[PDB]
């Protein structure tokens, strides 16, 4: 009955998507040809339907605009899993333009993606939520997901769309059009979706660097703890629990005001392989790495600001004494701080079943491991440090011939800048205090 | 009252024995993960020679 | 011929309840199939107080499961016991609350009342003489309170003069588990105080202290503490069910424990429990049975009896026992503490008395108690309420669901005069 | 996987043998023309990857009470007049205040 | 009938809890296991005056055992006797004093004495009629002397009219064993004096002495020192679990010995001490008793009674034995030593008999005496304290944690106003 | 559940690291590999699958001394995040391992005890170990003091010293190094031992019969004085010690906690043959200046106080009969406020001797902790060549150069001036 579906938007989301669906595949046994081993349970159902000879479809689809992505999709190990229809391709890329993803290239492709998405709705009985994979740096990841939010949100009244994003890093960027791709997807993401995650690559390049040992890795290496992330989400619905969430749960007992749904997602422990022989690894030791301020995936420090809410999904033998044995411990000291009109600030899951390890991957076998959602008052200083740019580069009016030749209007980018200042003055009259 | 002595006795050294098994399983298992580990590391580097 | 309806809701309510079963069932010598294997004829003879008859020699107990989550219950009949329920009576919902407590009230919880109310009254009629309902259910959650107060107003109303017996689950600070844990507790309480017969107050940070220091558990799942909380409602129902000297059932401790209409929240203890360790040597007699039923520590509140003042005190023995002994230990408590004890009410004991004990044990006893104290618990959960209630907090995903923004406010008044009229009988 | 991790003996064969896992990638010589998306299912898993113990959920359980149809009463409609006193020979309802099994009383005729 | 609590606290306490209940217990009659196993039936007529009745036939010691430091609590649990004490007796702390009287009695003492007194309270009143309690302690170690204090003083005002016996394990000039023990020593005798019915005095120095020319033992652990200390503490408390001819119990005992309730620091000793080659050489007759235990060479303390006077001295005698020996064998050291004794107190001793000896003996003897060369102990513990406080020793240690200098003058003057008052008494 | 972090500073803690854990592991049995074949729990802590790490935190700024500890034999055993290298080492500089250079690892090493002080339910106290003479020895562990003081108010901080030897020297700028650092450990260590490498040199010629001793044979022997000091922690005993109790008992004023270590017996294998060694023929070594480890001789100041370290078959009869015979003596001094100055300590497990050590196995040994009044006899010799050295301007524009005021110098040795003058007060009897 509980039914999720996958729509993974860009480059950025094939890779991650195919990074997931290998992990789902290998998570509940099922070969790459499409089928269970019949020689010997809905753990599958949450994500995959049945065909009339036995065969499972993930409940996904894997849209971009470039041709040249999804053609190695359809000719690596998994071209049988896939119904070659939810592989959504367009003719010509948006060229990092969200004027072109939202005007003129994104608008061929989208009654296609409206026909799979009725079909994949109409085969659900009642679905628990769409999971949109995406980043703000593309011209596809921007503008077609911010028309493909507005479909969604005016075909489907309140089902839960859950927008995961990867953020432009505030150093390192393969862009010049990146702001102006960033900052025009902040209308789209206040209002057209009902929780917004978003990961940040420069963070994630630094946990690599030091705690996995990894000299030099890579988009798979990135991709493999992304992955194992949505896994620790989405074990609530696969599998049972001693103390059980879902998704509308998390999301009521993490959103505060309907403006505020951007939360911070850690991930404890992330260890490499020989020095497993050598940590022991208890729920209250790695409850600590969830607040560290190195170990946090996005480049913003929370001690700056102030913690509002905290989610916590545990994986393994993870006991409730222990579990609030070390609730009680990080309570007192000042360090961590909390606002004041929220004394009892968390929300606790636990379930039994592991994470599970992957062929090449670089992680250990773990047996207790936890992912952490915050909801913080540290996002202020992250979207500043793109503030600043953003206006530093439209200081004299540059890269607005495209943008004002396809046909949006010159007077957008003004919109978005007073959306984003109210929205940051939203977070400043949170912050204040009394 | 003895059968309530002898009950808690037993209950007790069940405990004790199951949670012994644990342990010995626990490092069984970690030795053998951790040979295939190096096993492993060894064809990653023989195939990069052999590019 | 005193008939009790069970009720179990939420998650909360169904672990309660899988236990329980698991406890009494064993305790008439019932196999997971249903039939009858027992070894005296006085477990045969009062089996009908909870259990329905079937045919083959079968019993079925009169429970009914609620929730509002699809497959929570998919665990309840894949456990040892679980098969005995008839599946005639698990009742559930579609979508799930989200720990919302207007969900469960307003949103949720029209559309499946109505078809968990024709299921209770179907099996009630047909029995004997209703005695009272039971029910199991927690304050800290959406499904387990809403859906429960929902049904406790209808009860009452289309059952006008019965006995409504409510196990409450209230949240606690230190165990806090849920963000909008002070939202529901508050408005739980509310409908909890006016159509409630009895009801009583267990908490989970003092289940933790039980097995923290007195039966020294080194991992206390949510199992051992569900065994513990089925032995506080396998004690307060013995007499209804086995024949005792000096007799008390629940329409008896309700009449003399509450001298005021809005004054039924009670505190439990029990007194048996004992480490393996120091089993040997401890002594299990009378006098130091009710020893540690009087601890602070062995209290299942979050509540000191040493601020408090007793209103009420009442002891349920379960075992064989002489009269004299029960009474001079009990008196000598109340003469020695001449200080918390009320004055206004002399000799505040009640006694209850059964001659059956339960397996593996030759003496036992529980213990509610009325107190003053009770004032604790209900003003810390007023000031995390007013916290959040002041700078507008966690409302629009319940001020959008049907209710205005002035329900807290005379729930938060509700709540200010009872804690108010406690300080005055104090 | 029985022959080196003990198991819970609940997991299915297809995790305590993984040799009925055919369709992944096999491995072949690396060469020159290499693309970086063949690390994702690259290889079939050996016998240290899968879980050693397997918790479903067994939806279909509860689906077939769930879509029949929930109970209700529809015109079930008895009523039993009932008694307090405990005998099967006397039935004395509070609106009938009578006594039953009448006295044969040696002296009084009749009542 | 009479019952007493029995009270340990520090290290000092634990090993001497530890080989007092191994020795009662083999004059009873228990196993290891807990049981009885026994052959007179005398011997279970009066068991509950220190064990506690539990069910399965077994009795627990009523003992409460407190400690700042976790690391002998092990070692009284793992020993040949170490399984019969129930577990919740056992009560620690988490951060150890470390040799201080200040840590105990001011900061880190104020936290335990709840606990410790939660355990005391809950089997006391068990009991129909106790009859006291009976505390064993160091004035040496930080927990004995700071939280030894803390809980006499409290219980004096929880209980106002119950007797207490306390064993005060005292400094030694040669044997001293800790820079600090005479800060220790002083600022609890004050408490000690106010707070206490009864006492006795031991030294470690004393013990050396008696191992040494009467035992003949080469090595004198701490295990038969504690074997001495148990017998004079067990030869005490006999006519509470025997009767006899003459029954004599601790209020009948203090009624007779203390005139002045300052005067209450008595001196014990043992008779049967001697060794297992001139054992053949020893006669066990009620004159050998008196005239072995009546040398100085036997006092269990820091004394010499050449330098002071006998008030009055008790007697605790072992054995079937005749009243008239008795007597006048008492009335010839009253007319012979005729002026260690005072004067305007005539028939100075008070006696008192049991009928059955302890295991491996038929005849013993035991005195308890109020001596005034006890005040030499006090001049010399007062010493060498008025003497390290002019130059402002270990002030930080002290000052620092909550207390005033003024808590020690006041200490110095109560006790030179005691060492005055009992210098009166003298002449 | 008696636990204590080791910590070690520089190429001489990195070297006395390895030396005092390697007497740990045979003592506890352990392999290198870190596996056996409830006393370790105060050094290690048992890993699920049961693996035992030493809970050391290493801090080092060359990394030449630091990775033959991850090339050698017990490369397993040691945690890989534990032992801490720098980038560039300041080179027997105090301010560049101050203000400049040891900045960059002050916020790993905050970190790293971090994690094992959270593991820490309840510690006695750290031990820190380092060596005046050294840039991070002085430098970077003197800005090491603060922070754990501002982050523990009261946690116990024991350390070594490695004071500089008055006459034989490793460097010109190591009394510069030494100098600057006594205001650091003035009011930010809590108890602090000194020993001099040369009063180390005479006893491995005398004692131990090697013509050629090397800094191996030198780490054996200060690792025998910590071994013996948390004995009393790990192993049961008639009377057992505390981290809190030698403290308390030894140091008399806040400003004066600068001890001597002394051990005895220190003899070889042919001179364990023939000297019968018994309690009392132990004791008397620790009173000789010839088996003092710091070059100074108490004869010519006063005992302040006594605290003693026995190990072994240690009667306590024995105890207190030697003790009488020493305090008989006049050749040994006490003061007029300190009647009675001895603190003993008693613990059944003789030590654990190496292969390739040089002491013998024995049954009986002393480690006797005794504050003098002669330190301030070999703090003159130092203070006198500071300012010699002071009075014609050399090095220091090496210091000013880091960025550090001038005027820390003059400070330093005034606040070292009336040191000496309250170690001399303390010194006149009533
Ligand atoms: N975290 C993460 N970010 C990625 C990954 N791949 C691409 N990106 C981000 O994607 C941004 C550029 O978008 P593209 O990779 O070209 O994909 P797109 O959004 O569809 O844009 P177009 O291909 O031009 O249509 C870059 O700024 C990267 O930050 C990835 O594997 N992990
Ligand atoms: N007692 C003792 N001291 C040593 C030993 N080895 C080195 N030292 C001391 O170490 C000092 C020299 O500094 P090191 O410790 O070697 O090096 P460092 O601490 O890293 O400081 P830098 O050399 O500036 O990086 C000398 O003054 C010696 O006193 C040893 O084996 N035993
Ligand atoms: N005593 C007890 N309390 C429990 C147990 N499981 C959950 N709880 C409490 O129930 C609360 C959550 O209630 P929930 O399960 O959401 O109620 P539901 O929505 O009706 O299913 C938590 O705050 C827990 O403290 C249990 O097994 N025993
Ligand atoms: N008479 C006697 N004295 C003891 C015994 N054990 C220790 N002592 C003395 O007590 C002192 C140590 O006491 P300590 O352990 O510090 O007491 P605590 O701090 O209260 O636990 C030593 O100086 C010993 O001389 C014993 O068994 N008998
Ligand atoms: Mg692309
Ligand atoms: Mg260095």
């Amino acid at each position: 009955m509980r039914e999720c579906i996958s729509i993974h938007v860009g480059q950025a989301g094939v890779q991650i998507g195919n990074a997931c669906w290998e992990l789902y595949c290998l998570e509940h046994g099922i070969q790459p040809d499409g089928q269970m081993p019949s020689d010997k349970d809905d753990s599958f159902n949450t994500f995959f339907s049945e065909t009339g000879a036995g065969k499972h479809v993930p409940r996904a689809v894997f849209v971009d605009l470039e041709p040249t992505v999804i053609d190695e999709v359809r000719t690596g190990t998994y071209r049988q899993l896939f119904h070659p229809e939810q592989l959504i391709t367009g003719k010509e890329d948006a060229a990092n333009n969200y004027a072109r993803g939202h005007y003129t290239i994104g608008k061929e492709i989208i009654d296609l993606v409206l026909d799979r998405i009725r079909k994949l709705a109409d085969q659900c009985t009642g679905l628990q939520g769409f999971l949109v994979f995406h980043s703000f740096g593309g011209g596809t990841g921007s503008g077609f997901t911010s028309l493909l939010m507005e479909r969604l949100s005016v075909d489907y009244g309140k089902k839960s769309k859950l927008e995961f994003s990867i953020y432009p890093a505030p150093q390192v960027s393969t862009a010049v059009v990146e702001p102006y791709n960033s900052i025009l997807t902040t209308h789209t993401t206040l209002e057209h979706s009902d929780c917004a995650f978003m990961v940040d690559n420069e963070a994630i390049y630094d946990i690599c660097r030091r705690n996995l040992d990894i000299e030099r890795p890579t988009y798979t290496n990135l991709n493999r703890l992304i992955g194992q992330i949505v896994s620790s989400i989405t074990a609530s619905l696969r599998f049972d629990g001693a103390l059980n969430v879902d998704l509308t749960e998390f999301q009521t007992n993490l959103v505060p005001y309907p403006r505020i749904h951007f939360p911070l997602a850690t991930y404890a422990p992330v260890i490499s392989a020989e020095k497993a022989y050598h940590e022991q690894l208890s729920v209250a030791e790695i409850t600590n790495a969830c607040f560290e301020p190195a170990n946090q995936m996005v480049k913003c420090d929370p001690r700056h600001g102030k913690y509002m809410a905290c989610c916590l999904l545990y994986r393994g033998d993870v006991v409730p004494k222990d579990v609030n044995a070390a609730i009680a411990t990080i309570k007192t000291k000042r360090t961590i701080q909390f606002v004041d009109w929220c004394p009892t600030g968390f929300k606790v899951g636990i379930n039994y079943q592991p994470p599970t390890v992957v062929p090449g991957g670089d992680l250990a076998k773990v047996q207790r491991a936890v992912c952490m959602l915050s909801n913080t008052t540290a996002i202020a200083e992250a979207w500043a440090r793109l503030d600043h740019k953003f206006d530093l580069m439209y200081a004299k009016r540059a890269f607005v011939h495209w943008y004002v030749g396809e046909g949006m209007e010159e007077g957008e980018f003004s919109e978005a800048r007073e959306d984003m200042a109210a929205l940051e003055k939203d977070y400043e009259e949170v912050g204040v205090d009394s | 009252n003895m059968k309530l002595v002898q009950r808690a006795l037993q209950d007790l050294q069940e405990e004790a024995d199951k949670k012994k098994q644990k342990r010995e399983d626990m490092i069984r298992e970690q030795k053998i993960y951790h040979k295939y580990l190096a096993q492993r590391r060894e064809e990653e580097k023989a195939q990069e020679k052999e590019f | 011929m005193r008939e009790i309806v069970h009720l179990q809701a939420g998650q909360c309510g169904n672990q309660i309840g899988a236990k329980f079963w698991e406890v009494i069932s064993d305790e008439h010598g019932i196999d997971p199939t249903g039939t009858y294997h027992g070894d005296s004829d006085l477990q045969l003879e009062r089996i009908n107080v909870y259990y329905n008859e079937a045919t083959g020699g079968k019993y079925v107990p009169r429970a009914v499961l609620v929730d509002l989550e699809p497959g929570t219950m998919d665990s309840v009949r894949s456990g040892p016991f679980g098969q005995i329920f008839r599946p005639d009576n698990f009742v559930f919902g579609q979508s799930g609350a989200g720990n919302n407590w207007a969900k469960g009230h307003y949103t949720e919880g029209a559309e499946l009342v109505d078809s968990v109310l024709d299921v209770v009254r179907k099996e009630a009629e047909s029995c004997d003489c209703l005695q009272g309902f039971q029910l199991t259910h927690s304050l800290g959650g959406g499904t387990g309170s809403g859906m429960g107060t929902l049904l406790i107003s209808k009860i009452r109303e289309e059952y006008p003069d019965r006995i409504m017996n409510t196990f409450s689950v209230v949240p606690s600070p230190k165990v806090s588990d849920t963000v909008v844990e002070p939202y529901n507790a508050t408005l739980s309480v509310h409908q909890l105080v006016e159509n409630t017969d009895e009801t009583y107050c267990i908490d989970n940070e003092a289940l933790y202290d039980i097995c923290f220091r007195t039966l020294k558990l080194t991992t206390p799942t949510y199992g051992d503490l569900n065994h513990l909380v089925s032995a506080t409602m396998s004690g307060v129902t013995t007499c209804l069910r086995f024949p005792g000297q000096l007799n008390a059932d629940l329409r008896k401790l309700a009449v003399n424990m509450v001298p005021f209409p809005r004054l039924h929240f009670f505190m439990p203890g029990f007194a048996p429990l004992t480490s393996r360790g120091s089993q040997q040597y401890r002594a299990l007699t009378v006098p130091e049975l009710t020893q540690q039923m009087f601890d602070a520590k062995n209290m299942m509140a979050a509540c000191d009896p040493r601020h408090g003042r007793y209103l009420t005190v009442a002891a349920v023995f379960r075992g064989r026992m002489s009269m004299k002994e029960v009474d001079e230990q009990m008196l000598n408590v109340q003469n020695k503490n001449s200080s918390y004890f009320v004055e206004w009410i002399p000799n505040n004991v009640k006694t209850a008395v059964c001659d059956i004990p339960p397996r593996g044990l030759k003496m036992s006893a529980t213990f509610i108690g009325n107190s003053t104290a009770i004032q604790e618990l209900f003003k810390r959960i007023s000031e995390q309420f007013t916290a959040m209630f002041r700078r507008k907090a966690f409302l629009h995903w319940y001020t959008g669901e049907g209710m205005d923004e002035m329900e807290f406010t005379e729930a938060e008044s509700n709540m200010n005069d009872l804690v108010s009229e406690y300080q005055q009988y104090q | 996987t029985s022959d080196y991790y003990r198991v819970s003996a609940d997991l299915p064969g297809r995790f305590n043998n993984p040799g009925w896992f055919r369709g992944y990638r096999t491995q072949k010589a690396v060469s020159v023309y290499r693309t970086s998306n063949q690390a994702y299912g690259s290889r079939a898993p050996t016998v240290h990857e899968m879980p050693k113990v397997f918790y479903p959920n067994s939806n279909k359980f509860s689906q077939q009470l769930a879509a029949g149809g929930m109970f209700r009463n529809n015109t079930l409609n008895v009523y039993l007049e009932k008694s307090i006193v405990t005998g099967p020979d006397n039935c004395i309802t509070s609106c009938d205040r009578l006594n039953f099994h009448p006295s044969y009383n040696i002296n009084r005729p009749s009542i």
